């Protein structure tokens, strides 16, 4: 089974350097083109670039001719990206993905594998723990069958941030929003529907985990007054 | 460059029907483009290439035809794992060159939102803030417009919104608004109104709430 | 004797299917680096039996020639029947030019399906791509032919040189049978398949080689039949007691049993030597010889030719002919290149040898030809032998390039069979050239009369 | 040393080593029912060599090394195409979507065969693959 291994998140200041890899598996690494694909959200791929491990040529878009560097050790059949004088406009996912034909003379083919992806994230922003507030609805009142609470995760960085209810035993009626950018730092939401008989009745507590700061918190949703 | 325009951008429809997406190249391509199907958690999947070529092990319901500088890709029966984001990819020239995209979203009867709105908490007022949260869950289709009233008056900015992919279950879609003041600018006004619009009503969905209790 | 005259057309024929021969290799050697070229209208696997076909026809056309020019000349004897040899020679040219059309013409299913391989299938195996039916016509041709130049052999004079060269053909005739013989197991069908290919080739056919060689020898030099006719049987003697159980080298990879690996291998690194006596041979009776002859391309030829062979079947045979070294280089640019060096070396080489002695008497021009009839030949020889040889170079490199990419290392670490060849393109290149001055040396060979 | 003890040699030392070699071939006609594995040899697999040998897929490859050296080796190829399960299937579509049409690459001829022959065919090939060769080849590129 062909299988392209992509390392993991990186973060970088602008103007740093950041290096990816493409560990390959299941076919003979020097005999096919390995291509580098860049993703921006809601951008659509741009082809980077592509190294031939066999003779270990390159071939870049002219886009990329001086942000990119590729090359590749054939000994550990693992494929390499260099990107430098980070700007905003590269933080993206990479991709690495492997020419479906064999051989050096077929340069631009389409790919029959890709790899999951690399993302980078390029920020002046420094590492701070989110604030966790609990959401609970419009000052305590007999409504409808149904309640909906929430919980805000604010002010953090970097990305991810896990969350939960009731430590998982709450999963559905659950809607976990993207984290989005205000200035230098993401912001979350994430809101929970559940019987009016359940809760004030029964206990909600929501979860946050944000592993980049060692932070853990729990906030009971408590009703108004 | 060769440039690819790809169309629609996105596609409503239902398992069992067919539906057939568009690809264009600024110039000819001659017979080599391919079209990649990309799904979450999942890498991305060669489907045909050189334009008509099923690639191993994809399912004959799919099938793709064009030369020149038109292509397109056909799903002959839909089904429910077959909605996803389809690229094409142009493999005639250097530097290859892909279309934007489509999404094939799964089509599902209409359905109102259900709209929640939440005051700052206790804890984020005596920090200084004030973040006041609107939840707009389950509704269908996507297309939902949202809108801040402080005492009457419209409210443009602080406002920052979320919205959630096509629910893999039930197939709706969320999105969270929330307008962020200081505890200073929030407690100098009393009401707060968050107003959804949506193609299931021509009235407005309203929540809001009044400060003061 | 004036029947030696139907010798010929056999001469001429066998060159006119040279040149398609020669061809026919350039465009293969085109399609190797350009891919498509002449694609659909010419696939390469049609271009390739064709090449090959041509080149084993016409060495049979000379292989006769050969033989009915000197027969009747050993038998101090007319022909037994100068007309069959006549009648025989458009039964087989009829035979061949169609079957060669049937190639290009038709699909390739087509023709089997055309002819019905259907009844009698022995199509679609390698040098054996004639239909059954163009098969059955090389049979017929091949025992009015055994017959006819045996029948001479019969009457009149037995010399060593006569009963050689007819053991040859009749054993060249006799195992063209297995041609018929084609098993539904794949191992017993390419164990059986040898039987023609390689007992033809470093077999019998070293002793139609020989006993022309010997011939050539004994007219040009002069020196005593009775030492050249001794070293003769010592030739074949040496071919055939490590030929026989040499097939043996061909056994590795097959899936017949593994005691072959030891039996081949041993027998096989005696195999040069015939070859080596056989440089000996020409070079030690042309060196001691009684007279000058007229036609001094004769000479070079006969040298030419043990020269080719040592180091095309001798040398490069050798290179690789032992197991644990032949297990990584089976069926790769190596075989192309020993495949070629051989079978040019011994075989085209030993034919144009005996089409330079015979040919000039054969015309009623003499002896020999105009001095300037004779230093195009020559430059001929040179540009055939050289371009040949470079050809052969090239292609080991490409070979060994191979070896190295492809069968050295391990799962993973090794090159895949395409990703390789576009490796070995800059040889595949060169050997083109090789190939068009090897085309420029035949033409001016033809040229020189 | 005359040229009869020459003749001699030639003689006997021949028609010694062809008996000898009729033996050995008898003796390893006997083997090949284990070595090959005759037993699954079917008709398929039979029907399947007549495809091989109609088309002349020799012309272009090797099979267990032997054959044309434009293309890859065959007897191994099943090991390159997602395994015995999934070859069948593999040869289906790789037959019918041939010629390619990379330009400048090797090209295949499009055969027009038959569901049923290329069923065969790639009965033939996985038998073929399954053959004692002794090891050969080196490895899973042929
Ligand atoms: C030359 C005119 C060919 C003939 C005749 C046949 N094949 Fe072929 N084959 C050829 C090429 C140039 C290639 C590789 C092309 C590429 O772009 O990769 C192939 C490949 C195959 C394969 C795949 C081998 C692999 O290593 O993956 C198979 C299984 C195959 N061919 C089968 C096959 C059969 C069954 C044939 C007779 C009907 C046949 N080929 C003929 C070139 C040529
Ligand atoms: C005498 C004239 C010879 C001719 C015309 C000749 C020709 C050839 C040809 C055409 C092939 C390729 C066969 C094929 O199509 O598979 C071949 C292969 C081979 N030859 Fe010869 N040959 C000759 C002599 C010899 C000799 C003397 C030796 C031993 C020293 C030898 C050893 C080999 C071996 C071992 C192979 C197998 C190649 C492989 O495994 O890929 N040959 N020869
Ligand atoms: C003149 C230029 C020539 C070219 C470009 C050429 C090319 C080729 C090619 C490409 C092949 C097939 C390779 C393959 O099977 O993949 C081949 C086969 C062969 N050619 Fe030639 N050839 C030439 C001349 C000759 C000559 C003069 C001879 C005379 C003996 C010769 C003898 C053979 C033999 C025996 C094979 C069999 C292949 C084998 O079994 O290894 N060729 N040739
Ligand atoms: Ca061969
Ligand atoms: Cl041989
Ligand atoms: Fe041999």
């Amino acid at each position: 089974e062909v299988q392209l291994q992509q390392s993991g998140t990186v973060l970088a200041r602008p103007g740093a350097s950041v290096k990816m890899s493409c560990k390959a598996s299941g076919y003979s690494f020097t005999s096919y083109w390995m291509h580098w694909v860049k993703q921006r959200p809601g951008q659509g791929l741009e082809w980077i670039g592509a190294v031939y491990p066999g003779n270990s040529d390159t071939s870049y878009n002219q886009k990329f001719k001086g942000k990119a560097k590729l090359t590749a050790v054939t000994s550990a059949s693992t494929a390499y990206m260099e990107l430098s004088s980070l700007t905003n406009e590269d933080s993206a996912v990479y991709y690495c993905s492997r020419s479906s034909l064999d051989g050096y003379y077929v340069k631009n083919w389409c790919f029959d594998v890709w790899g999951q992806g690399t993302t980078v994230t390029v920020s002046s922003a420094k590492t701070t723990a989110p604030s966790v507030y609990p959401l609970a609805p419009v000052c305590g009142d007999t409504t409808g069958s149904s309640v909906t609470l929430g919980c805000l995760v604010k002010g953090y960085f970097p990305e991810p941030v896990t969350l939960t209810w009731n430590s998982g035993s709450l999963s559905s009626g659950v809607h976990t929003f993207p984290a989005v950018l205000q200035s230098d730092l993401y912001t979350l939401s994430s809101s929970v529907t559940v019987t009016s008989s359940t809760r004030p009745s029964q206990s909600i507590t929501c979860n946050v985990a944000h592993p980049a700061s060692s932070t853990k918190v729990d906030k009971k949703i408590e009703p108004r007054g | 460059d060769i440039q690819m325009t790809q169309s629609p951008p996105y596609l409503a429809a239902s398992p069992g029907e067919t539906i057939t997406i568009n690809c264009r190249a600024s110039k000819s391509i001659r017979k080599y483009l391919a079209w990649y199907q990309e799904k979450p958690g999942k890498t991305n999947k060669l489907l045909i290439y050189s334009g008509s070529t099923l690639q191993f092990g994809i399912p004959s319901r799919f099938s793709g035809s064009g030369s020149g500088t038109e292509f397109t890709l056909t799903i002959s029966s839909l089904e429910p794992e077959d909605f996803a984001m389809y690229y094409c990819q142009q493999h005639n020239e250097y530097p290859l060159t892909f279309g934007a995209g489509t999404k094939l979203e799964l089509k599902r009867a209409d359905a109102a939102p259900t709209v929640s709105i939440f005051p700052p908490s206790s804890e984020q007022l005596t920090s200084g803030g004030a973040s006041v949260v609107c939840f707009l869950n389950n509704f269908y289709p996507k297309d939902i417009n949202v809108k801040w009233k402080i005492d009457g008056s419209e409210r443009q900015n602080g406002v920052l919104n979320s919205w959630t992919d096509q629910d893999s279950k039930d197939s709706t879609y969320s999105m969270s608004s929330t307008l962020t003041l200081t505890k200073d600018e929030y407690e100098r006004h009393n009401s707060y109104t968050c107003e959804a619009t949506h193609k299931t009503s021509t009235s407005p969905i309203v929540k809001s709430f009044n400060r003061n209790e | 004797f004036a029947s030696q005259a139907v010798a010929k057309p056999y001469f001429v024929f066998a060159l006119i299917l040279f040149v398609g021969q020669i061809l026919f290799g350039l465009i293969m050697g085109l399609q190797y680096v350009v891919g498509d070229f002449l694609f659909p209208a010419i696939p390469f696997n049609v271009a390739r039996m064709v090449h090959t076909n041509l080149l084993i026809v016409w060495l049979l056309f000379g292989f006769m020639g050969a033989a009915y020019y000197l027969v009747p000349e050993e038998s101090d004897c007319e022909l037994y029947s100068p007309k069959l040899a006549w009648i025989l020679f458009w039964v087989f040219a009829a035979a061949g030019v169609l079957t060669i059309l049937g190639y290009l013409l038709v699909p390739y299913a087509g023709l089997a399906r055309l002819t019905g391989n259907e009844l009698w299938p022995t199509m679609g195996r390698e040098f054996l791509e004639q239909p059954t039916i163009s098969k059955a016509g090389i049979v017929i041709v091949a025992l009015g032919f055994l017959f006819n130049v045996g029948m001479t052999v019969l009457r009149g004079r037995k010399t060593a040189i006569s009963m050689v060269l007819m053991t040859g053909l009749i054993g060249l005739a006799l195992l063209f049978l297995f041609s018929f013989y084609n098993p539904e197991n794949l191992t017993r069908d390419k164990f059986y398949w040898w039987w023609v290919v390689h007992l033809w080739v470093e077999g019998v056919w070293e002793l139609i080689m020989g006993a022309i060689l010997a011939f050539v020898l004994v007219k040009i030099t002069g020196v005593d039949r009775e030492v050249i006719e001794k070293w003769l049987y010592v030739i074949i003697a040496m071919a055939l007691i490590s030929g026989i159980i040499g097939t043996g080298h061909h056994y590795f990879w097959i899936g017949v049993p593994g005691y072959w690996l030891w039996l081949g291998s041993v027998f096989s690194a005696l195999e040069p030597l015939p070859f080596f006596a056989m440089v000996l041979f020409a070079f030690n009776t042309i060196n001691r010889r009684r007279r000058d002859y007229p036609n001094r391309a004769v000479a070079l030829w006969a040298m030419g030719t043990t020269v080719m062979a040592f180091l095309g079947a001798g040398v490069w045979g050798f290179m690789h002919t032992l197991a644990p070294v032949n297990y990584y280089t089976h069926g790769t640019q190596l075989t192309a290149a020993h495949g070629h060096m051989a079978f040019y070396g011994a075989y085209a080489m030993i034919v144009m040898t005996i089409i330079s002695y015979a040919m000039p008497r054969l015309r009623g021009i003499g002896e020999a030809m105009d001095n300037r009839s004779q230093v195009l030949e020559m430059w001929g020889f040179w540009l055939m032998t050289v371009a040949m040889v470079f050809i052969t170079l090239f292609l080991s490199a490409a070979g060994v390039l191979q070896v190295w990419l492809q069968r050295m290392p391990a799962d993973g670490a090794a090159m895949t069979f395409m990703a390789t060849q576009d490796q070995l393109a800059i040889f595949y290149w060169l050997r083109e050239g090789a190939g068009v001055v090897f085309l420029i040396g035949l033409v001016a060979y033809l040229l020189s009369f | 040393f005359t040229k009869g003890m020459a003749r001699n040699i030639y003689f006997g030392g021949s028609v010694f080593f062809i008996l000898l070699f009729l033996a050995l071939t008898y003796h390893t006609e006997k083997t090949l029912p284990e070595r090959t594995n005759e037993a699954a040899m079917s008709a398929a697999v039979v029907r399947g060599k007549l495809v091989w040998e109609q088309n002349n897929c020799v012309g272009c490859h090797t099979l267990l090394g032997e054959g044309a050296y434009f293309a890859p080796e065959l007897g191994n190829v099943v090991g390159r195409r997602g395994g015995e399960e999934g070859f069948n299937t593999f040869l289906q579509a790789w037959m019918k979507i041939q010629p390619l049409n990379v330009p400048g690459r090797r090209a295949m001829p499009q055969f027009h065969l038959s569901e049923g022959q290329v069923d065969d065919l790639a009965e033939f090939l996985k038998w073929s693959s399954k053959i004692d060769t002794n090891q050969w080849p080196p490895n899973k590129e042929g």
